[PDB]
DNA sequence: CTATGAGTCAGCAATT
DNA sequence: AATTGCTGACTCATAG
């Protein structure tokens, strides 16, 4: 009977502690997302105003 | 281990003085080994894609840190043509 | 105490 | 069919 209780109490714990490995892959994933979201809008940016400077250098040298 | 390892074929060639009860112990020992096996697999490939992400993580974050340094950079040249430009219309 | 590591079986889907 | 491989859950031992 202290048997009995002690396996509900370590099943509902093993639940938790597999929910919890899951979430954790879950939001280390979304985690890494969001940098190559993040290092692909750097990408972009950076050829933008490679594009912007280089049109106004331009622009100020021709005048 | 080579309860395992053997192919069935082979494996009956071991069983041929074994009783039926015997048979069916034997068997249900080699799916139990097998088992054993399968969960260390099964945990070991989690262990190595939590690493995995970890380190893609922190090789992402140091791509993104050097990208955001370029950019800055590059926005102040492009601002540093723009006041001088609106210094001429001045 | 609960969280975790690791062995076991339940049960599914693929293979032989 | 029987066997295999995998993964979710339950259990025991023990880490934290």
């Amino acid at each position: 009977e202290k048997r009995r209780i002690r396996r509900e109490r370590n099943k509902m714990a093993a639940a938790k502690c597999r929910n919890r490995r899951r979430e954790l892959t879950d939001t280390l994933q979304a985690e890494t997302d969001q940098l190559e979201d993040e290092k692909s809008a750097l990408q972009t940016e950076i050829a933008n105003l490679l594009k912007e400077k280089e049109k106004l250098e331009f622009i100020l040298a021709a005048h | 281990d080579q309860l395992v390892s053997m192919s069935v074929r082979e494996l009956n060639r071991h069983l041929r003085g074994f009783t039926k009860d015997e048979v069916i112990r034997l068997k249900q020992k080699r799916r139990t080994l097998k088992n054993r096996g399968y969960a260390q697999s099964c945990r070991y490939k989690r262990v190595q894609q939590k690493h995995h992400l970890e380190n893609e993580k922190t090789q992402l974050i140091q791509q993104v840190e050097q990208l955001k340094q370029e950019v800055s950079r590059l926005a102040r040249e492009r601002d540093a043509y723009k006041v001088k430009s609106e210094k001429l219309a001045n």
